[PDB]
């Protein structure tokens, strides 16, 4: 009886509609620059996009981006999602402006927009996620644990159909934002340039002196005298041989990182969705800069 | 500008790469002590890109107001990874902080 989610584009809407949504997100992003000690909303939007998609279980097609289930308390209150309320609040006036867009399309698009506006690669995006009822909300506990090793990481990501390159690439989003002790019981940034999408995560992982320390919540994290940190799952990418080869590649070649990220993150945001052969081809949105806005 | 406000902006947006005090470390970015009235590319002991080194402008309210809005557009090829402060008032507050803190 396999669960299928057929993409169904918002009626009569096409590239130009979605570009305005993008632009409205991007303008708010630039405007609300104070958030989180001037990091701004970009990182938390990227996190929200990933956590709304990252509930997918490839084996029965439960969870995933399609239903926009994060709007329900059960998922909204997942301990793994603490802090993401801020991204939901950011998007609230955008949803009021475009009541025709689905929640899944909005959450996923917010991530794409944030990555591009922070000068990351272009990320093609497809519309047609359709909201599903409250009883379709996946239970808490599907998102990954930080206090883990490389074997956990690799097997965790297999459930999202991601291979070694996809995993190392996707993790590079940790160039963005920071850990906040009140949210996750980890504290600190992975790098200096918190709101610009670069390969700094890979360069820091290889080049800083990391020391294993207990933080104020008594979790262990890898710390640099520089004031940066790595979660145990991040440091895992250099303890594992096959992971470390890819970290070195990305550290040496940002263009390659960008390409691989773009693919993996689209794939992430599209897992579990069946697109009719009919469907339009992926949309690639212009940045505010490119539009001269 | 508001010195006390500018300082918070600095603490949060600049301090991870820049020091302000005389004799302060060169980190990811150059120490900024003595910045006002001197040319670009003059912090002792820092290795700048050619683009920063030879820009040939003098740092002061006018030139920082423009640079900090979008660093790379004013100095193409800069290695300062910083997208830019878009709000005018915020730049003004930061600049008054800098004018004080880089000259004591
Ligand atoms: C690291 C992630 C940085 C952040 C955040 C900021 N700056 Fe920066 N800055 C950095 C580097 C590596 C350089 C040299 C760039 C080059 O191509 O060589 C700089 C340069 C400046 C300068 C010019 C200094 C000179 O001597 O000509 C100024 C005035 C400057 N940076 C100021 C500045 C301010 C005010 C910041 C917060 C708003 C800021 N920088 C962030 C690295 C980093
Ligand atoms: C093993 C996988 C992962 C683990 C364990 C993990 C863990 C975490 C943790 C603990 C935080 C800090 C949350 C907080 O305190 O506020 C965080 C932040 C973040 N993660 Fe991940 N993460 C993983 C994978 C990813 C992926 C795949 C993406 C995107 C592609 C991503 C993007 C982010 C972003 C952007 C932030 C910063 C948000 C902010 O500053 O508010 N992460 N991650």
């Amino acid at each position: 009886k396999t669960l299928v989610h057929v993409a169904s584009v918002e009626k009569g809407r096409s590239y130009e509609d979605f570009q305005k949504v993008y632009n409205a997100i991007a303008l708010k992003l630039r405007e609300d620059d104070e958030y989180d000690n001037y990091i701004g909303y970009g990182p938390v939007l990227v996190r929200l996009a990933w956590h709304t998609s990252g509930t997918w279980d490839k084996h029965d097609n439960t969870g995933g981006s399609y239903g926009g289930t994060y709007r329900f308390k059960k998922e909204f209150n997942d301990p793994s999602n603490a802090g993401l309320q801020n991204g939901f609040k950011f998007l609230e006036p955008i949803h009021k402006e475009f009541p025709w867009i689905s929640s899944g399309d909005l959450f996923s698009l917010g991530g794409v927009t944030a990555v591009q506006e922070m000068q990351g690669p272009k990320i093609p995006w497809r519309a047609g996620r359709v909201d599903t009822p409250e009883d379709t909300t996946p239970d808490n506990g599907r998102l990954p644990d930080a206090d883990k090793d490389a074997d956990y990481v690799r097997t965790f990501f297999q459930r999202l159909n991601m291979n070694d390159r996809e995993v190392v690439a996707l993790m590079g989003a940790h160039a963005l934002g920071k850990t906040h002790l009140k949210n996750s019981g980890y504290e600190g940034p992975w790098g200096a340039a918190n709101n610009v999408f670069t390969n700094e995560f890979y360069l820091n992982l290889l080049n800083e002196d990391w020391k294993l320390e207990k933080n104020d919540a008594n979790n262990e994290q890898w710390d640099s005298k520089s004031g940066y940190m790595m979660l145990p799952t991040d440091y895992s990418l250099i303890q594992d041989p096959k992971y470390l080869s890819i970290v070195k590649e990305y550290a040496n070649d940002q263009d390659k990182f960008f390409k691989d990220f773009s693919k993996a993150f689209e794939k992430l945001l599209e897992n579990g969705i069946t697109f009719p052969k009919d469907a339009p081809s992926p949309f690639i949105f212009k940045t505010l800069e490119e539009q001269g806005l | 500008g508001d010195v006390e406000k500018g300082k918070k902006i600095f603490v949060q947006r600049c301090a991870q790469c820049h020091t302000v005090e005389k004799g302060g470390k060169n980190k990811t970015g150059p120490n900024l002590n003595g910045l006002f009235g001197r040319k670009t590319g003059q912090a002792p002991g820092f290795t700048y890109t050619d683009a920063n080194k030879n820009k040939g402008i003098t740092w002061k309210e006018e030139t920082l107001m423009e640079y900090l809005e979008n660093p790379k557009k004013y100095i193409p090829g800069t290695k300062m990874i910083f997208a830019g402060i878009k709000k005018k008032t915020e730049r003004e507050d930061l600049i008054a902080y800098l004018k004080k803190a880089t000259n004591e």
